[PDB]
């Protein structure tokens, strides 16, 4: 078939009718990035050659085309806890939660750290764990971090989150009420701040079941992990390209150098040998390359998730679709095999309705603007309201400011505006 | 570690200088423990020999023969070996090895070879283009120089029973127009029961020790165990991805032996700027302590480095959460990483801690912007 | 070691340029690696041979050179990109984006060059000295709930104030301060206080 | 001048694929770059080389 783009929408524009949401949906948009890879790390001579004097005084011939290849594959293996500690380690202290976990309602006791585990990491965390899964002179190398030092990372970052909001990232953690860092996190989108306290229970619910789905994702669907399984594929496929090709002729009698060395006098197996030794060399510059290549691609993926940390678990996003889709609220790291895993919470606007809507208002011929949100019209009364949540209000002399005369406006229209200080002094 | 960075100074850190290998202690070598001589006597001593289009075929097989007799002989006007060398063959053996015997024009001898042109090499007697073993001749004008006009010619290793008949003329009066003798050995290199070999005599058999064994010609170093592994009735050896063999059936006992190479891993050594210290600890990578003030860390086995119970910043980073230090009368030492101090947040429901003062901080950062514009004349460097 | 990046952007240039150097001593398999003793020493049938041996080892060792140039180059573009945006961001405006512009709340930052780099040299408000206080999210009066327009309310104990979030500085709680919105039962935490009317 | 990036990752893939069709014909040390002047011309043993 030929793809479908999307539904189609002719938005219903025109020139005095505004769209308003009265109501909104907090949604929790998971985010992967890989971050390291596995830290190979090899002997050229035992790959080229292995345990044959024979050969390693021809693979001398070479020079530095050997050890510059365990310089490459060290430059990346010792990149990959740079990586590692440039994403998790952006907090200098181990903050930890308080023993009572009275936050305003919202449930984070499925990303916090469970006790019952031998490494402690959180629930959502072992999820993640579960989805992700020689003598030939080739070795793997363990990363600097253990997982259960990234999972003490990833508990600083959200005791902090939790219980500091953004102050962490500036200076020492300053504790605020989770309450109220929403209640900034929703000035920050532009939300005035009643519109959090007055559906705290909804907003908590809200959260707390968008935190249940994540679970039901990363539970029922593999693909999820898509990112971080597919560069554990990629430098497995790579070691095993690299190891099949100890296997290859080249063009000499045999590929196991043994069977040259037990056949051959030494005026003939120097001949045999030397092929093995471009071959192999040729595929282990090959092998370096890629993981040259590859290890680029992934740096710059770490590079991403330590901006993706800097700025959306330190602080509040303003970057459109950067942390998450919605307006951006906060951010909860959580560690995966080879990478970072971000929950971004977002406010998403939800259900609209239809005003009638005008620029600007004439009182007794001077335009009034609204200072905060936009003028619309229910059919018969004009109100004022925030842009992101309608919440009508009297239009009046606190909440719009003059210039100029009705004259120069194109579509303004005529309304009272109220003064509260001519009642104040008359009654 | 000097020679590994080609430098009499070396800063704080760790490299990976060597490779740890365990040494074969001795060399073990097996055959099939069988006596008999091959007849190769009756092959280069015989009264007749065919004709180039119709060459016999002898199997030789279940015996024992020394192959330098033949090399070392004044009789032979050529012995050109594809494959292997003959000072080789003595140590090393085939599952069959078989002799074909004809008589030829000495002017056809180089015919006799693993793909060449000419008219016996097409009709009745193509080498393939993938041979191995060796071409043995003799000038015969002693024996088939009655003149003598019998011998006669016109897919590879294809016997072929106007005129299709042609025949040489050979007088004892006639280089290249005398008559020879050759034979041409072709050895059976099947991963399969070995029965043609060497005279050399097999050693007892070693197990969970290094040696640098030899199985029917198959030189490896490693240790060798008994294993689990369940070999079918018909199964000589197993091998690794790598083509490499991995097990073996024993020649003599038909045991299923394990090969494992001699316990290995890298070195790398961890220092002090020599700027300050000659001291220096070193990591066996990826191994057991048990091969190799001796602390096994998960990255590998850990030596001359003390196993400090505190926790610091990481230093010099080993691996698996493992740093080293030069420290308190100073020594290098070992350490799980500090990740920082740890900071329980006084959070309550209704406490706001707000700053009543500020600093204003300064933080230099460095960013890389344009490496040197190197330019590289190629036919230059090439060529000079 | 503060300069570590640019000195490790000259060392590995450096140490590229010397390997390179190096492989014309490697013999490849030639009867020598000194080109003239092939010319000198060997007819031209017979020195083909050797020297191919010797074009074959150099060829693919100035590849190797090359594609890790590409590849150095490339890591070095990623870094003078994220330079070019921290001049552009950090030099020429002010930052929101967290520890995007040095640790703290961004200031201003001021570009110093440097050999093969650039050097940031950025200024940022870290707040200090914290005090704990009491604190709500609302304050009760005739039965209206009062927020704070700018910053939150805070208490040393006795009284309740309105504050900047960022610097303590408090103020006596005002409907200037303040904006109205619905009635004290529908916020949890909400507390009584007077809210002054100038 | 102004599509100058479009145009020149337009070059520069092109540019690549002209010099990987242009080494068909270098010789590398062969008698010929034509394979099948090698295959025509030598016997299959001597022509393997
Ligand atoms: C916070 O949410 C968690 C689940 O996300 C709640 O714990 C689960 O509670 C159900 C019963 O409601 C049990 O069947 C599960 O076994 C619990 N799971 C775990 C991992 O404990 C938890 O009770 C909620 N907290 C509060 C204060 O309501
Ligand atoms: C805003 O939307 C939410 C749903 O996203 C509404 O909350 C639901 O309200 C119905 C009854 O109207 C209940 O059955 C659901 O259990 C509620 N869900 C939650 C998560 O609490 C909410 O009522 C809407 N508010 C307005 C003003 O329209
Ligand atoms: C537009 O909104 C206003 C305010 O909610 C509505 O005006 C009120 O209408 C009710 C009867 O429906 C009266 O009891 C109130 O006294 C009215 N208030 C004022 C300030 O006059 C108005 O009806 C709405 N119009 C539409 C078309 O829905
Ligand atoms: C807003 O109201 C004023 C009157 O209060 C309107 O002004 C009148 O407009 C008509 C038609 O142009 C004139 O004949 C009158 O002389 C105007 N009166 C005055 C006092 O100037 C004005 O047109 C209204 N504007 C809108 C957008 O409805
Ligand atoms: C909380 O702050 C208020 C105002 O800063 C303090 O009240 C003042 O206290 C001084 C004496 O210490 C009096 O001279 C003023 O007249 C008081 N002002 C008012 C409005 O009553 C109060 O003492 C502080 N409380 C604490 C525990 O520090
Ligand atoms: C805030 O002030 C109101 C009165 O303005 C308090 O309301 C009284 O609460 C008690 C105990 O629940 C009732 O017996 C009274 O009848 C209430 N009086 C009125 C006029 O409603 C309220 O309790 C105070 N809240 C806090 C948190 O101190
Ligand atoms: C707004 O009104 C128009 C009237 O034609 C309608 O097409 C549109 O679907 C409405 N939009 C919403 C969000 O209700
Ligand atoms: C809006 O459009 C209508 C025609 O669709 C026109 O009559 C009216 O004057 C326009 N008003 C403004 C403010 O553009
Ligand atoms: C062939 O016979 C002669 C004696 O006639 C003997 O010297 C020689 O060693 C024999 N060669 C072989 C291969 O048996
Ligand atoms: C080989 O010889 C040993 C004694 O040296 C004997 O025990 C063994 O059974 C023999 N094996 C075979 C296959 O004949
Ligand atoms: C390095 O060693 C020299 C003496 O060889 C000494 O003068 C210098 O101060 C040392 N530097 C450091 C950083 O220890
Ligand atoms: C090391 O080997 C010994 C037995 O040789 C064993 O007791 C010990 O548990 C091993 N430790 C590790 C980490 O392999
Ligand atoms: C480290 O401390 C533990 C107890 O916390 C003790 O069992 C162990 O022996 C100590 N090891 C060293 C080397 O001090
Ligand atoms: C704030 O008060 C709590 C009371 O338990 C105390 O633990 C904490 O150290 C105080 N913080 C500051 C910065 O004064
Ligand atoms: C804060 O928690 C205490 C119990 O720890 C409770 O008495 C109080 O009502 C709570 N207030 C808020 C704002 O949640």
């Amino acid at each position: 078939y030929t793809m479908s783009l999307g539904a189609e929408n002719s938005v219903a524009y025109s020139n005095n009718s505004i769209a308003i949401p009265t109501n909104f949906t907090i949604s929790v948009t998971t985010e992967i990035l890989p971050v390291s890879m596995t830290k190979t790390s090899v002997d050229c001579t035992m790959y080229i050659c292995g345990d044959s004097t024979e050969c390693s005084n021809l693979l001398l011939q070479y020079g530095s085309f050997c050890t510059q290849l365990n310089r490459a594959l060290t430059g990346i293996a010792v990149e990959q806890d740079k990586n590692t500690q440039e994403v998790f380690a952006q907090v200098k202290q181990i903050y930890k939660t308080p023993p009572i976990k009275d936050f305003g309602g919202f449930n984070f006791s499925q990303i916090l750290p469970d006790p019952s585990k031998p490494s402690k990491r959180s629930f959502i965390e072992d999820l993640l764990f579960n989805k992700v899964t020689k003598f030939n002179g080739l070795t793997v190398l363990p990363p600097l971090l253990t997982d259960e030092m990234i999972a003490q990372y990833t508990s600083a970052l959200l005791a902090g989150t939790i219980t500091s909001g953004w102050t962490f990232g500036a200076g020492a953690a300053l504790q605020i009420p989770f309450a109220m860092q929403m209640a900034y996190r929703f000035n920050g989108i532009g939300v005035t701040q009643n519109v959090l306290y007055e559906n705290q229970k909804l907003i908590a619910n809200q959260f707390n079941s968008a935190i249940g789905k994540i679970q039901d994702s990363l539970s029922s669907t593999a693909s999820a992990l898509g990112k971080l399984q597919d560069v554990v594929n990629q430098n497995a496929q790579a070691l095993n390209t690299l190891v099949k090709q100890l296997s290859s002729n080249f063009g000499a009698i045999s590929s196991v150098l043994n069977d040259i060395l037990s056949r051959l006098d030494k005026v003939e197996a120097e001949v045999q040998i030397d092929r093995l030794i471009t071959g192999r060399l040729q595929s282990l510059q090959t092998y370096v390359t890629q993981q040259l290549i590859r290890a680029a691609e992934i740096r710059a993926s770490a590079n991403l998730a330590a901006t993706k940390m800097s700025e959306c678990v330190l602080g509040q996003s303003k970057r459109v679709d950067f942390c998450g889709k919605g307006y951006h609220l906060m951010s909860f790291p959580q560690s995966a095999p080879h990478g970072v895993v971000f929950l971004h919470v977002t406010y998403v606007p939800a259900q609209e309705k239809n005003f009638t809507t005008a620029p600007a208002i004439c009182h007794d011929g001077k335009a009034h603007f609204p200072r905060e949100g936009v003028f619309v019209s229910n059919g018969t009364h004009w109100f004022v309201t925030q842009r992101n949540f309608y919440e009508p209000q009297i239009i009046t002399t606190d909440n719009t400011f003059v210039s100029g005369n009705c004259d120069v406006v194109i579509g303004i229209v005529n309304n009272t505006v109220y003064d509260p200080l001519q009642p104040e002094l008359d009654s | 570690t000097k020679c590994t960075l080609k430098s009499f100074t070396v800063e704080k850190g760790i490299y990976q200088t060597s490779n740890f290998r365990v040494q074969p202690t001795e060399s073990i070598v097996r055959f099939p423990n069988i006596t008999n001589l091959c007849p190769f006597g009756e092959v280069f001593n015989a009264t007749r020999f065919a004709s180039v289009y119709a060459w016999n075929r002898k199997r030789i097989s279940n015996c024992v023969a020394d192959y330098s007799v033949l090399y070392n002989s004044a009789s032979f006007s050529t012995f050109k070996c594809y494959g292997v060398s003959p000072t080789k063959l003595n140590d090393l053996c085939f599952t069959n090895v078989y002799a074909d015997s004809f008589v030829i024009r000495g002017d056809e001898v180089r015919q006799i070879a693993p793909g060449q042109t000419g008219k016996i090499a097409d009709y009745n007697y193509k080498l393939p283009d993938d041979f191995t073993g060796c071409v043995i001749a003799w000038n015969s004008n002693n024996l088939d120089s009655k003149g003598n006009y019998n011998y006669l010619y016109r897919k590879p290793f294809e016997r072929d029973i106007y005129f299709p008949l042609q025949s040489y003329g050979f007088q004892p009066t006639n280089v290249g127009y005398q008559p020879y003798r050759v034979v041409v050995l072709s050895f059976e290199l099947l991963h399969a029961p070995a029965t043609v070999c060497g005279p050399k005599k097999s050693t007892n058999l070693v197990k969970n020790k290094c040696v640098n064994f030899n199985f029917n010609g198959l030189t490896g170093t490693g240790v060798l165990t008994e294993s689990n592994k369940k070999f079918l009735p018909f199964q000589q050896f197993g091998r690794d991805i790598a083509d490499t063999t991995d097990a073996v059936r024993d020649p003599q006992t038909l045991e299923i032996l394990d090969i494992t190479p001699c316990s290995f891993g890298g070195v790398s050594v961890i220092t002090p700027g020599t700027n300050t210290s000659n001291q220096v600890a070193v990591l066996y990578q990826g191994v057991n302590c048990t091969e190799v003030n001796v602390f096994q860390t998960r990255a590998g086995c850990l030596i001359g480095a003390e196993h400090v119970n505190n926790s610091y910043e990481c230093d010099i980073p080993i691996g698996a959460g493992i740093c080293a230090s030069y420290q308190t009368s100073q020594s290098i030492i070992a350490y799980t990483m500090s990740l920082g101090a740890e900071n329980s947040v006084a959070y309550s429901n209704n406490s706001i801690a707000i700053p009543t003062n500020f600093t204003i901080s300064v933080t230099t950062e460095i960013l890389p912007v344009s490496m040197t514009k190197t330019s590289v004349d190629c036919t230059m460097y090439i060529c000079g």
